[PDB]
């Protein structure tokens, strides 16, 4: 299911950049150091949008990621083949599951589960 | 890679003497329509046309100017126009030419010139005329056989038969109370329509203090844009008008015939007879040119029988050089072609191929003549088939001298040498003449000076008139049994055909003109095509279309259902109806007109032409072969059998009801007179319950109180629905032409569009609403708030700022405007392969690119000029007062208007006309229960109703 | 991209003529073939006082 | 709907009864909790729960808080942001007259 | 780099075309065509002969700002390679041996202002048509306005008297 | 460098339309030859000049300070608001090559 939203995320991330008429210019929707001096106008929707998106893609990521490093431990282990180890375990940073481990691991994903339903709504 | 290319610049090598860089100029110069010139005040950006205006000092013209006169502009500049001389269509040389005319010439020297014959059009210049007659004294046999589709002739013909001499009929419209239209359009383009649009609509502009207001009654079988600004409109067929005039006659006492009419009919006429004998003098009665010759004598008769003539209609020497009957000509020079009496036809302009009747066949006995010469501005049909062709220069480029209806006698001037060469008419006639390689320059200046003198030459030249030539008043003998004794012809034959100039298109020369083409036409809303005009009845009973046609029909209770079973009826607009008059078959498509006359179809001018530019190239049906000599304006007989085979239309609106909606307000004179605020006091206690709606406001917005506020007021009682402000917008402002398919998807760019509403009772014969619609520069606005770029932003005076090179093209402001005022370049619909259209488009406004949305924007170049030029003289002065004068900045669209209805100045100064109009008690803004606050404001109609129609 | 810097010019200049001439027109002073000068602005002011013909 | 919205017919809010719906929640929430501190002792209530039941309740009582304030937070958006002349008097009401204070 | 409206398809003031021959969109006056309310009726204020000859009559009365005017468009125009007093020495002459005339020298003080408006306005005289001629003074008609002109004419009467 | 600094030149001499309207008058040939008509006659590297105000050809110069067409500047009420061409383009007076001074930001104009 989260595999789904972030690819559902990623397809849905184009639109914005598609229907701009004019897309090689989205960049102008986020603040960024300009010699202009101009501004996003922030009031309007779109620029919500901007931030919303935006803030719901990465923090999908990073979850989906942090759930996958104890499985990619196990995968590396069960390689069976040099060189598909060490592409699983650079993926799984050397998890070495273990307490004082899974302690933080749990601690962490309660955290980013309860700041992830106020983002989504 | 470098942020731009070398853009290299290349300046002149001898100054001009009186030009300052970067000023743009104005030059006074005339256009002329039917031959009737219209003064022009015409800006120079850097030596090339660039917008045409009006002159404030030309009769006919003052300030105001015509959409014909406005699109000329594109018109120069057409990539179609004739660049060179051909001989029989290969390129060829000017001296080749007047080497063979000189020895037609002096072959025909031999009898006198009994083979030489002339086909011009309504020729009104001075010095054509002069030229002209000394060629007839120097070929005693040779002929001149005016001729143009749109002419005057039963107007000539009523005054011969009146007066037994042609006469000038001029209306004064600011003196007469009451006036009477039988199948005239005054408010639509013609010979002084701009003239005449000014004094009737200063009449119906009305204040608190106002105390009088002029009444219209028009009968008509096609409704107009006259028919709009009318009181009482009655829709009768065409040929029962003349029926009508002999009735009026009769029951005034004066000379006439007494006509059995329908009820309706009886009762406008009781109303005219009784609004009339209570006006004398105060009254005036105008016959349409389209209308035959006893109409306009009896309108003669009856206007001496009310004194009206010396205070409204006034008569003066004929100013269109020779009057003629210029059908009638045409039929004795085809005559002629047939016989094979003619050796030599000269043309100057006129397309005789294409505009001359079907039953006449003009090309097939052109083909006879040995040598036919055509100076055209274009390669025409008849240009193809003739032999010679001589490129004309156009207007703007061409030296010469034109009258108006008045007697004027302006100077047209050149603002460019001609890009292509060309010759004038002037001296093609020198050629003739035997003076070879003459400039046009020379001629016009010779004929002039020793008649006004070298200091009048240069006095006019400066100025937009002559001041030594007008026409002279003359006091004419009416002829009782003349006009008495007369046929009147009764109507009724079967279905009729009624033929009108196109709105946009006029006689087909401006087909090639994208601006015109793109034009939506005015009542009917159509672009890019023609189609038959006809009632729904009409429709139902001759196309077999299953309708009752008397659901319609209500009262104010069943309104909402009358008005969705109107959008079902439509859709049937588009259907091929094979329509056959008399051995001609049109097979042309059907759209809806809901205040056309019963039993009678109206077919436009001007399409269906082959020869034209790439724009225009085949559009609509050409309508000239069914037309007839004998009977040009009317028709007796048509089958108009249905043929299905329905084929697109396309039309703007694409709505013509308001849903129960306060968005034109309608009220009485009398009820205005005794409170302005009533109709603004009503409505508000049907829908609240209350006078006065207490909008409540979470958004503070701009205080506004010490800076100059730009605000514009619409009057809705001036506006007739010309357009010409709509073409007025698209050369200012380099607005592009999207195509018809563009059209069909509904992206068409315009700043300023005018909606027709048609909501009455019955919605068979309704009453047509014109507002025009343009950006309110809402002091709140929507658009602002949902921009994501900031593109669009409010401005210190109170304008809203939108900025092309900013939108990046969400669309969002678009969604969120309540008049959807809004256009975006979806495609790139600019043209930049053409270089004439390059050098058209105004160096003040930018060009936009896809993907940019636009806006009206309060012709923001004109304003912001004002601005620099009001703040650079105070630093001067060292005042630092910063004072911007109430006239000195006039929107395109205020200057285009000839009724006057758009004002524009600050709101703050409550001395400026804008802020005395905004006081007004019938005053208000669309959409009120919208917290937009708009600075564009409207006027409510007042109507002035008849007791005896009306109650 | 430095700014450049452009040679000097060289010893001769218009700025000596200028100079001699400002101060010709004040500072009164005789000339050498006729009396007396007067400053500019006076001269100026005695114009307007004498006038010039019109027409 | 019927007994507040109707107090003043010319104004209507959809979101209105779904915000009353999270009103409701939040009060009986912590009308539950003070209850139970009332009800800690009796002895059904000592061998039978634990310190979860009680979290558990806090986070509810969080989540409802941040909801009411989510659709209270909508509507004031919604209608401010558009400006129409229908929905803001009942904004105008609540900000005049001292209470502004109060929101 | 959008290069988007960079550079637009309108023709800007000195914008090259390629549609005329002589490759310049911006276009020289139509011969015989004056401004909108600018009338040439005066004969005086646009060439300083009533009769083919000179007057020494201006034809608006001298004003202090109309001198003000004439000094400072002399100084502009007139006073480079002329000499800003009006002796003809200026650093043009050093480079080139132009040899500018003298505005103190006696046929100049007996020269009509209507002599001065015709030196400014097409210059000291076109070349002879026999063994060749060269324009010295060259004229100056395009760049300055004819009562511009007056009151340049009117400041050189101010320099002679100046040094008397 | 030349013509201002050692021959002594006014700017209005050449850029006449820099006070009254927003384009600074490129010179036409015809100022270059009020002078070189007789200075420097028969010079190699004044050919062109010559070439010209006999040919109705112009000079082609390449633009130095160009704006994107959407910018619409005007010297005029600039100028007259006490404002000069050295502290909004640079000592033009001792520029032998006329360069950029500045690039025109929209930061920098505001
Ligand atoms: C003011 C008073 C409060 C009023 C509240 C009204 C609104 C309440 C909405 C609740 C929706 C619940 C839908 C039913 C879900 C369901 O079937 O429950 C299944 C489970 C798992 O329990 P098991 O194993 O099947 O058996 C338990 C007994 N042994 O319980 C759950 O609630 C978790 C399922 C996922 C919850 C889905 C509902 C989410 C609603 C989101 C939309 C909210 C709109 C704002
Ligand atoms: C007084 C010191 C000035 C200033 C401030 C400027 N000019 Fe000139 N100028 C002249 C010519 C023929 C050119 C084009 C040739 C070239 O650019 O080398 C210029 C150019 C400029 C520019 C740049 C133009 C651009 O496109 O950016 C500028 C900013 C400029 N000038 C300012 C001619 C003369 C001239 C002789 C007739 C004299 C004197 C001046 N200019 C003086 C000045
Ligand atoms: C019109 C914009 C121009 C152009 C393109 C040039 N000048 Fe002049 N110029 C003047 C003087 C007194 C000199 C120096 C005389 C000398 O060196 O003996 C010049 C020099 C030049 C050059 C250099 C030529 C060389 O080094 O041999 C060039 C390329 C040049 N000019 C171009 C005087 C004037 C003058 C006032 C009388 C005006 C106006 C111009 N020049 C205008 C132009
Ligand atoms: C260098 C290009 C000059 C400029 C700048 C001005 N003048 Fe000139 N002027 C110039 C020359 C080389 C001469 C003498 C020509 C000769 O054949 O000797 C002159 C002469 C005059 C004269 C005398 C005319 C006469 O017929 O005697 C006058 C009155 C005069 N110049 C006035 C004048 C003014 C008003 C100028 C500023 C607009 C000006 N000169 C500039 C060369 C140059
Ligand atoms: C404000 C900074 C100034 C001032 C006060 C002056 N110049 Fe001008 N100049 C300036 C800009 C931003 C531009 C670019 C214009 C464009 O369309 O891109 C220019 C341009 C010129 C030019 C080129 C010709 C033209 O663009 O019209 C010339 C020549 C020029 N500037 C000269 C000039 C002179 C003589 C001034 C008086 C001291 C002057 N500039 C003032 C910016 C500014
Ligand atoms: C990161 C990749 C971002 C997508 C590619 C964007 C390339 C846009 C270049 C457009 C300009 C161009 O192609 O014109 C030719 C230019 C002068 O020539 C160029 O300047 C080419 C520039 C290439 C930029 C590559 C960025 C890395
Ligand atoms: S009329 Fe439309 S585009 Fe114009 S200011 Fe109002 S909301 Fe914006
Ligand atoms: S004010 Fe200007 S931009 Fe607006 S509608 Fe009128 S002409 Fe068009
Ligand atoms: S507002 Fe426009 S359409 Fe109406 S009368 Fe004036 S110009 Fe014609
Ligand atoms: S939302 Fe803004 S981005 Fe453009 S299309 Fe409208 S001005």
């Amino acid at each position: 299911a989260e595999a789904m939203t972030l690819f559902a995320v990623a397809c849905a991330g184009l639109y914005p950049i598609l229907h701009l008429g004019r897309p090689w210019l989205f960049y102008w929707l986020i603040p960024y150091p300009n010699t202009h001096g101009m501004w996003p106008q922030f009031r309007s929707a779109l620029a919500w949008d901007v931030f919303a998106i935006s803030t719901y893609a990465t923090v999908s990521l990073v979850f989906w990621l942090v759930g996958l490093i104890p499985d990619f431990a196990t995968l590396r282990d069960r390689a069976k083949n040099i060189w598909v180890k060490r592409l699983y375990g650079i993926a799984a940073l050397g998890w070495r599951g273990s307490a004082r481990h899974w302690h933080r691991y749990e601690m962490a994903s309660i955290l980013l589960a309860g700041l992830s339903t106020p983002l989504v709504v | 890679c470098t942020y731009q290319p070398r853009q290299y610049i290349a300046p002149f090598d001898r100054q001009p003497e009186g030009r300052v860089p970067g000023i743009p100029q104005y030059f006074a110069s005339t256009l002329t329509l039917g031959g009737y010139g219209t003064g022009v005040l015409v800006r120079s950006n850097e030596g090339r046309p660039t917008k045409v205006e009006g002159n404030p000092r030309h009769p006919a013209s003052l300030g105001g100017t015509d959409l014909f006169a406005q699109a000329e502009i594109l018109t120069m500049y057409d990539p179609d126009r004739s660049t060179t001389v051909l001989r029989q269509g290969v390129p060829s040389t000017w001296a080749e030419f007047t080497t063979t005319l000189g020895n037609a010439l002096t072959a025909a020297r031999a009898t006198q010139g009994a083979g030489v014959r002339l086909l011009t059009t309504t020729i009104t210049s001075p010095s054509l005329a002069a030229q002209i007659e000394q060629f007839l004294q120097a070929y005693p046999q040779a002929r001149w056989y005016q001729y143009e589709p749109i002419n005057r002739d039963n107007v000539v013909a009523g005054a011969r038969l009146a007066f037994g001499r042609d006469v000038t009929t001029r209306y004064d419209l600011s003196a007469a109370q009451v006036v009477v239209s039988l199948d005239a359009d005054f408010l639509a383009p013609g010979p002084g329509f701009v003239a005449y649009a000014r004094a009737f609509a200063e009449r119906r502009k009305v204040r608190k203090d106002s105390t009088t207001m002029n009444r219209l009654y028009v009968v008509e079988a096609s409704p107009s844009t006259t028919g709009t600004a009318a009181d009482h409109r009655l829709p009768l067929r065409a040929d029962a008008i003349a029926a009508f005039t002999g009735a009026l006659a009769n029951e005034l006492g004066v000379g006439g015939a007494p006509a059995t009419l329908s009820p309706k009919a009886e009762e406008f006429l009781r109303a005219i007879a009784r609004d009339l004998e209570e006006h004398r003098g105060q009254s005036v009665v105008i016959a349409g040119d389209q209308q035959p010759p006893i109409v306009h004598a009896l309108a003669h008769l009856i206007n001496a029988e009310l004194g009206n003539v010396g205070q409204t209609v006034f008569y003066h020497e004929p100013v269109e050089a020779r009057p003629t009957n210029q059908t009638e000509e045409l039929v004795a020079l085809v005559s002629e072609m047939a016989a094979g009496r003619v050796e030599t036809l000269i043309m100057i302009g006129g397309n005789p191929v294409y505009n001359a009747p079907g039953d006449l066949r003009f090309a097939d006995r052109m083909a006879s003549v040995p040598l036919t010469i055509h100076l055209s501005q274009f390669v025409d049909e008849t240009s193809a088939r003739a032999t010679w062709h001589i490129p004309q220069a156009h207007p703007l480029e061409s030296w010469g001298d034109a009258r108006a209806f008045d007697g004027t006698a302006s100077i047209v001037q050149p603002l460019i040498e001609p890009l292509y060469g060309g010759k004038t008419a002037n001296e093609l006639l020198a050629a003739m003449l035997g003076q070879p390689e003459a400039e046009s320059y020379d001629l016009v200046r010779s004929f002039w000076l020793e008649q006004i003198g070298e200091t009048g030459w240069q006095v006019a030249l400066a100025n937009g008139v002559i001041a030594e030539t007008v026409a002279p008043v003359i006091e004419p003998t009416l002829n009782e049994g003349a006009i008495r004794a007369t046929p009147i012809p009764q109507p009724g034959d079967g279905v009729e055909i009624v033929f009108r100039p196109d709105p946009s298109l006029f006689d087909g020369f401006y087909a090639n003109n994208g601006w015109l083409q793109e034009l939506p036409r005015p009542l009917t809303k159509l672009v890019w095509d023609n189609a038959a005009l006809m009632s729904p009845r009409t429709a139902i009973k001759l196309l077999g279309l299953p309708f009752n046609a008397d659901r319609l029909i209500g009262t104010e209770a069943d309104d909402r259902e009358r008005q969705q079973y109107l959008e079902q009826l439509s859709k049937v607009n588009g259907t091929i109806a094979r329509i056959e008059y008399r051995g001609g078959i049109i097979e042309i498509p059907i759209w809806l007109l809901p205040g056309h006359a019963e039993d009678s179809i109206t077919l436009n001018l001007g399409y269906g032409r082959t020869h034209a530019g790439r724009v225009g190239n085949n559009v609509g049906i050409d309508v000239y072969p069914i037309r007839t000599s004998d009977s040009p304006w009317f028709g007796a007989g048509a089958r108009v059998t249905n043929t299905g085979r329905t084929y697109l239309l396309v039309s703007t609106q694409d709505h013509w009801t308001l849903e129960g909606r306060d968005i034109y307000r309608v009220g009485e004179f009398k009820k205005f007179k005794e409170d302005p605020k009533y109709i603004a006091k009503e409505v508000y206690q049907e829908e609240y319950g209350r006078e006065t709606p207490n909008y409540q406001s979470l958004q503070p917005g701009d205080d506004y109180t010490g800076r100059n506020a730009w605000g514009m007021t619409i009057n809705l009682n001036a506006c007739i629905g010309c357009n010409a402000c709509v073409v007025a917008c698209q050369a200012e402002n380099n607005i592009a032409v999207v195509g018809k398919d563009q059209v069909s998807r509904g992206r068409e760019m315009h700043w300023i569009r005018i909606d027709r509403y048609f909501a009455g009772e019955d919605l068979d014969n309704p009453s047509i609403y014109m507002m025009p619609v343009n950006c309110m520069q809402c002091e709140k606005a929507p658009c602002e708030v949902v921009c994501p770029v900031a593109a669009t932003v409010h401005d210190y005076e109170g304008l809203n700022n939108m900025v092309y090179n900013r939108c990046v093209g969400t669309k969002y402001c678009s969604n969120n405007c309540p008049y959807k005022v809004r256009r975006f370049n979806f495609l790139q619909y600019s043209d930049t392969t053409t270089e004439t259209f390059k050098l058209a488009f105004n160096p003040d406004v930018t060009v936009r690119i896809r993907g940019v949305m636009e806006k009206c924007t309060y012709c923001v170049q004109r304003i912001s000029g004002a601005r620099i030029a009001a703040k650079r003289a105070a630093v001067q002065a060292g005042q630092s007062s910063y004072v911007i004068s109430d006239g000195a900045i006039q929107t395109a669209c205020e200057q285009a208007c000839p009724t006057g209805a758009i004002v524009f100045g600050d709101i703050n100064d409550s001395n400026s006309r804008v802020a005395k109009w905004k006081a007004e008690g019938h005053n208000y803004g669309l959409l009120g229960f919208l917290n937009t606050v708009p600075r564009t404001t409207y006027l409510a109609r007042v109507r002035n109703p008849s007791e005896e129609l009306e109650k | 991209p430095f700014t450049p810097q452009p040679a000097p010019v060289t010893g001769n200049t218009y700025r000596t003529y200028v100079n001699d001439a400002r101060t010709l027109l004040n500072s009164y002073g005789y000339t050498m073939e006729g009396k007396v000068h007067i400053p500019i602005d006076r001269a100026m002011d005695l114009i307007v006082e004498r006038g010039l013909p019109v027409r | 709907f019927d007994v507040a919205m109707s107090l003043d017919p010319h104004w209507f809010s959809t979101i209105y009864g779904a915000h009353y719906m999270a009103n409701a929640g939040l009060m009986t929430l912590a009308f539950l909790a003070l209850m139970m501190s009332r009800v800690r002792d009796a002895a059904l209530f000592r061998e039978y729960v634990s310190v979860k039941p009680i979290h558990d309740i806090g986070k509810l009582i969080f989540a409802f808080t941040v909801l009411w304030t989510y659709m209270s937070y909508g509507q004031l958006v919604i209608i401010w942001s558009g400006d129409v002349a229908e929905f803001t008097p009942w904004y105008v009401h609540r900000t005049q007259h001292g209470w502004v204070f109060v929101a | 780099c959008h290069q988007d409206m960079y550079d637009q398809q309108k023709y800007t003031t000195y914008e090259p075309s390629s549609f005329f021959a002589d490759g310049r969109s911006s276009r020289p006056n139509v011969p015989g065509t004056t401004p909108f309310e600018v009338v040439k009726t005066d004969e005086f204020l646009y060439t300083g002969l009533i009769d083919g000859q000179e007057v020494d009559a201006m034809p608006f009365p001298v004003t202090k700002d109309l001198l003000l005017r004439g000094q400072l468009k002399y100084n502009i125009y007139c006073a480079v390679c002329h000499g800003e007093a009006g002796y003809g020495a200026s650093m043009v002459a050093e480079r080139g041996g132009i040899v500018p005339a003298n505005f103190h020298q006696q046929r100049l003080r007996e020269a009509p202002l209507s002599h001065f408006f015709v030196v400014i306005t097409n210059g000291v005289y076109r070349g002879d048509p026999e063994n060749g001629g060269y324009q010295s003074m060259y004229g100056y008609a395009s760049r300055i306005t004819p009562e511009d002109r007056w009151a340049i004419a009117a400041y050189i009467r101010a320099l002679q008297l100046s040094q008397n | 460098q030349l013509h201002v600094n050692v021959v002594g030149i006014d700017c209005r001499y050449c850029h006449t339309s820099v006070d009254q309207s927003y384009f600074a008058n490129i010179p036409a040939t015809e100022t270059c030859m009020t002078c070189h008509s007789q200075i420097k006659t028969y010079s190699p590297l004044l050919e062109k000049v010559r070439e010209s105000y006999a040919t109705g050809k112009p000079i082609e110069w390449v633009k130095v300070y160009d704006l994107p067409n959407f910018v619409y500047f005007n010297h005029s009420i600039h100028v007259n608001k006490g404002i000069g061409c050295s502290t909004c383009h640079g000592q033009v007076n001792n520029m032998p090559v006329v360069w950029q001074q500045q690039a025109l930001y929209m930061g920098w104009c505001l």
